[PDB]
């Protein structure tokens, strides 16, 4: 049926959504709430290590069994894992998706967990944090949340250095068992039969109890941090809160960073739609980069700048963004570049959905969040009807609240939050 | 053959150095594996009571009566990672016949 | 509703000629997106030496304004209407490629023809671009694995026009002026040498429209006469070991010569280079990894990373792998590797290569997922084989091969050949071309 | 704070305050000691049982 | 009292850091040593960005997605 994308809810908790597309490759797809957001200060990097431990001794599939048989069937299993949530997504042939889905549940619901597998996949987790600490980016985001917020989203989406070494197979059982229950669990398939779908939802995810623990709600905090280490640019990203998922206050604020820029649209290019780029570029004769930095979640946001500037430029760079913003703010703006941001926002949404990853992880977020699948259309037609009076005042929001600083690099010019 | 496997437990004589059956399986890869595998209390009791036998077997001499250990209360600690090593041996070896 | 209906079910493309000799093909999607993109069958191969930075001077230069729409009015147009850009150039192709969505045909095909067509080349623009490409040069100098595979391809093919990089020398970038820029134009973008590709919600008798209407008039004809010929390139056996030992790891690519675009033995390579697979640090398989190197590699703790690769030109090829390695395994990966090859030229078995196969089907299928690619394939696919190779086609050709033509081909492109070998950073270790030479034969067999 | 004793030197030797006037630590609970080894009378506890283990199937 | 010995108490030898060029007579306590540290991992260099056009793109704007696989590289997405 690829005229509709049938959607279920089983009577435990658990979602199902199957599109029978036809397609060539099949792609099943586990979404679970159970990211770095379910950690308190005990069980710091289990979700980590858990992620790296995707592939271990199961009952009723060992993990060599487990990687032979995916590597013979030629699919490939993978878990993304953001702050809010992981994903267990596996992709093979239409023939062979029956094993794979086989193996998926295996992993993904009863794990064995053998304390010497653990003890050999610790090195992995620190060579992991590293190879993704490779790139300054990743560390400014971890410092941002961490003195952006006080619990919840504070925790690094990375293990800490003193919990290597330290993470247990009991931990990770207690960690398993609290939130990978059924109420908090999507099981979203692309070219697979909802029949098949449903048939192995009740097969092995009936098992689980219930709504698991609640969370913590992730109250703000504020503030700053700078860290020196001597980079040839400087990182430094300013945010305050916004609104979380599921707001037309959110979708303002999606407006608003796609119209003080977003990204590049062309290779080598002078960004001559990105505001912030225009005003950094005004007054500079050096390499840079500015962004409008944009992060919802459950039931929190936050909104704010990026800047990569030079050491000697970092706060002249800075001061300019936060001035852009601020004229942003008082109503610089015109109905022309609100409309080319609400098309700039379109066009990435839709290519977001293009490919089948991107579908597969919009439908899984749908399915967390929403319990309830939402049309392209529909989406389309809520970001046309996000208005500028909304953008201002997100902007408003974002000027006047309070503010968490996150630098790296050669600090002796950048400006703290007190001089801004 | 309660007592006939008691008569041969202790007419075998690594009860007399105070081993245990598990202690005194020759080591192949399999069992250093299973031993690689074994927690942090029972490898520390295994490797001090394969120094009592080296110690024991040094001097000539055998541990009292009643410290040796009984066939009621042999432990088989290492047994069951055996198992588990030799399944994952025979599991690759079947992947290889494949 | 099993694997072969649904590539059956895959559409097809559709293929037309402009009265210019211009390639117009499509592929219509269900997707409200598209890919159109310009492929243009000019490069490094095509330069000789005197414009050996002409193409990367021009992909830099297609976007900073032309006749109609000066400086960053095209930029403006194209972000106002929410469109991604992109390009990049290969030494035998070079790509024009746009992201938009499908209400914006007429748009994007017009400022497609406008780039490719009526580009301005100003000169302040030239020295900006030219200090540009300078800096992003030294950026690529401190890269490394780029660095190994310009050492490969010049080591390989020295003495003919693919061994120079698609950037050229920086003496050339610094001299070359608008003059050569404007000759490399009127010279390498000929109407019948470019594919017009669109991938997506694309309806191909408006494409074909649209083509008549702006890409009718590009002058195919030559000024006086003047028209290119493709030679084959001399792959010579050779090593390059560029020592740097304050380097922290050592980048090693060996290569054999390949067997072209148009051969039919690439399905079959392909196929053993999934044999041997790759492996990186971050991986999740460790020890129990179907691939031997790879499994190899984690129990014996070598090896960083290593690829396999397979690059095809106009008949020729460098098939390979490139590994980055400590000081203290290069030996011992080497000796690995050539293992593994002499163990796919002499003892192939049906599993494996059934486990091949199938890997090579999910890669095939899993890359042409997606607009961009499918776009991509469309104009690499029209501008090398002259047609589109249907996914059936490619299933076909993989359930053809099996284990004993594995087994012939590897035995021919392998074993007792000639390698090109590159090597950066601390390469001491690295062993001796003789030696190389030894482990590419075995005495067994 | 100044001064505390030294073992080796058998002398009064400078320290700082949180090892002269509070040797002992800030540890919550006092944990028990080591096993008795050497010890006269032996108490070995049964583990799961004979009768479960010794199964070779 | 005008020096910080004097002015903390216990908090003088935080404050003041101590290093003597050539050994005393005099032997102190709490030596100190170093129980043989770890070493972080060896990794690839990453490219640096000597012009706009190289660094654009480079900062982020969404947030932090990791991924990894069986077969498959992990990537960060920002």
């Amino acid at each position: 049926q690829p005229q509709d994308l049938e959607f279920t809810k089983l009577p435990n908790g658990l979602v199902i959504a199957s599109l029978e597309n036809y397609a060539p490759l099949s792609r099943i797809g586990l979404f679970v709430k159970a990211g770095s957001r379910y950690e308190d200060s005990n069980n710091l990097g289990t979700s980590h290590l858990l992620r790296l431990a995707s592939s271990l001794t199961t009952k009723g599939a060992s993990s060599f069994k487990i990687t032979r048989g995916i590597e013979a069937v030629g699919g490939k299993l993978s878990v993304t894992a953001t702050r809010e949530n992981m994903a267990y997504t596996v992709e093979g042939i239409r023939s062979d998706i029956e094993i794979l889905m086989e193996f998926l549940l295996n992993v993904t619901t009863a794990p064995e967990f053998r304390r010497w597998e653990v003890a050999a996949l610790r090195s992995q987790l620190k060579i992991d944090k590293a190879v993704a600490f490779q790139n300054s980016q990743t560390r400014i985001i971890e410092n941002l949340h961490d003195v952006a917020y006080k619990n919840a989203l504070a925790n690094p989406l990375y293990c800490p250095d003193y919990r290597m070494g330290k993470i247990t197979s009991e931990e990770l059982h207690y960690f398993v068992q609290n939130h990978f229950t059924s109420a908090r669990m999507a099981l979203v398939g692309l070219g697979v039969s909802h029949s098949v779908l449903k048939q192995v939802a009740e097969q092995f995810l009936n098992m689980r109890g219930g709504l698991g623990l609640a969370g913590a709600k992730a109250k703000y905090r504020g503030g700053e941090i700078r860290e020196q280490n001597g980079d040839n640019l400087v990182h430094a990203a300013i945010v305050a809160e916004s609104a979380a998922i599921g707001n037309a206050e959110a979708n303002a604020f999606s407006v608003l960073q796609h119209l003080l820029g977003a990204g590049p649209h062309i290779k080598r290019g002078n960004n001559t739609t990105s505001l912030l780029s225009q005003s950094v570029a005004k007054g500079s004769h050096q390499p840079f980069d500015v962004s409008a930095f944009n992060a919802s979640y459950s039931d929190s946001g936050l909104f704010g700048i990026y800047t990569i500037s030079q050491a000697a430029a970092a706060g002249e760079v800075i001061n300019a963004a936060y001035n852009q913003v601020k004229a942003v703010a008082q109503g610089n703006l015109s109905s022309a570049d609100v409309q080319a941001a609400k098309n700039k926002l379109k066009a990435g949404y839709l290519m977001s959905v293009e490919t089948s990853e991107g579908f597969l992880s919009e439908i899984g977020s749908q399915a967390l969040a929403a319990g309830s699948y939402m049309p392209p259309s529909t989406v389309l037609q809520q970001i046309d009807s996000v208005a500028d009076a909304d953008v201002v005042k997100a902007a408003k929001k974002f000027v006047s609240g309070k503010k968490s600083m996150a630098a790296s690099g050669n600090l002796g010019h950048t400006p703290f939050l007190d001089e801004l | 053959l309660d007592g006939f496997r008691k008569w041969y437990y202790n007419a075998a004589g690594f009860n007399k150095l105070g081993l245990m059956r598990d202690d005194t399986l020759h080591e192949t890869e399999d069992v250093k594996e299973a031993i690689r595998r074994l927690p942090e209390d029972l490898y520390n009791d295994r490797m001090f009571r394969i120094k009592r036998a080296l110690d024991l077997t040094m001097r000539h001499q055998i541990l009292p009566k009643d410290q040796w250990t009984k066939y009621e209360e042999d432990k088989f600690y290492l047994e069951p990672y055996l198992k588990e090593v030799i399944r994952e041996r025979k599991e690759r070896e079947e992947w290889a016949k494949k | 509703a099993t694997f072969a209906q649904a590539l059956q079910s895959v559409p097809e493309t559709q293929v037309s000629i402009l009265d210019n000799g211009l390639r117009v093909a499509s592929e219509q999607s269900s997707h409200a997106t598209c890919t159109v993109g310009v492929w243009i069958d000019a490069g490094s191969r095509y330069e000789t030496e005197k414009n050996n930075g002409a193409g990367y001077f021009l992909e830099h230069l297609a976007f900073k304004g032309t006749k109609n729409r000066p400086g960053n009015a095209l930029e403006k147009e194209v972000e106002s209407i929410g469109a991604h850009l992109n390009a990049y150039s290969t030494r035998e192709h070079t790509a024009y490629l746009i992201k938009a969505l499908s209400k914006d045909l007429p748009k994007v095909v017009e400022l497609l023809a406008d780039i490719v067509q009526n580009s301005s080349l100003e000169d302040s623009q030239i020295e900006k671009e030219r200090d540009v490409i300078l800096r992003e040069m030294q950026e690529n100098d401190a890269s490394m694995q780029n660095v190994v595979f310009d050492y490969l391809h010049a080591t390989a093919f020295q003495g003919t026009p693919l061994a120079q990089a698609v950037e050229g020398p920086s003496e050339n970038v610094r001299r070359l002026s608008r003059t050569d820029l404007t000759d490399y134009l009127n010279r390498h973008y000929k109407a019948p040498r470019m594919v017009l590709a669109a991938a997506g919600g694309v309806e191909h008798q408006q494409l074909l429209d649209l083509a008549q209407k702006h890409l009718s008039s590009v002058s195919r004809v030559y000024e006086e006469d003047a028209v290119p010929g493709l030679t084959p390139c001399r792959f010579t056996g050779s090593e390059i070991r560029h020592r740097d030992d304050a380097l922290p790891l050592a980048h090693v690519a060996i290569a054999v010569e390949g067997p072209g675009w148009a051969n039919p033995d690439n399905v079959t390579l392909q196929v053993a280079n999934a044999i041997i697979g790759h492996y990186d640090c971050t991986y999740g398989g460790g020890v129990h990894l179907s691939s031997p190197l790879a499994s190899v590699a984690v129990a014996n703790k070598l090896c960083q990373s290593f690829q396999t690769f397979n690059i095809s030109y106009s008949d020729t090829g460098l098939l390979g792998a490139h590994f980055v390695c400590d000081a203290m395994s290069i030996d011992d990966m080497v000796f690995f590797l050539q293992g593994q090859w002499m163990r796919l030229c002499t003892s192939a078995t049906e599993s494996e290569v059934t486990r091949g196969k199938n890997i090579l089907r999910n890669a095939l299928v899993s890359h042409l997922d997606g607009t961009t690619p499918v776009c991509e394939d469309i104009g690499r696919s029209l501008l090398t084989y002259g047609r589109r190779i249907p996914l059936a086609e490619w299933e076909s050709r993989i359930q053809e091969v099996d284990a004993q033509m594995l087994r012939d081909i590897c035995s021919k492109y392998f074993y007792d050949q000639c390698p090109a070998v590159a090597g950066y950073g601390p390469i001491e270790q690295l062993p001796d071309y003789n030696r190389i030479r030894s482990g590419m034969f075995w005495l067994r067999f | 704070m100044y001064y505390k004793f030294s073992s080796f030197t058998q002398k009064l030797a400078g320290a700082w305050a949180s090892e002269a006037y509070t040797p002992q630590g800030l540890k919550p609970v006092s944990x028990x000691x080591x096993x008795x080894x050497x010890x006269x009378x032996x108490x070995x506890x049964x583990x799961x049982x004979x009768x479960x283990x010794s199964g070779k199937n | 009292m005008l020096s910080v010995a004097a002015r903390s108490g216990p908090f003088a030898p935080v404050l003041s850091a101590t290093s003597r060029g050539v050994a005393g007579a005099l032997r102190p306590l709490l030596q100190g040593a170093v129980p043989a540290a770890s070493e972080p991992p060896v990794l690839d260099v990453k490219r640096p960005f000597l012009c706009r056009e190289s660094l654009s793109g480079q900062a982020a704007a969404r947030p932090l997605v990791a991924t990894v696989g069986l077969n498959v590289p992990a990537s960060v997405r920002f």
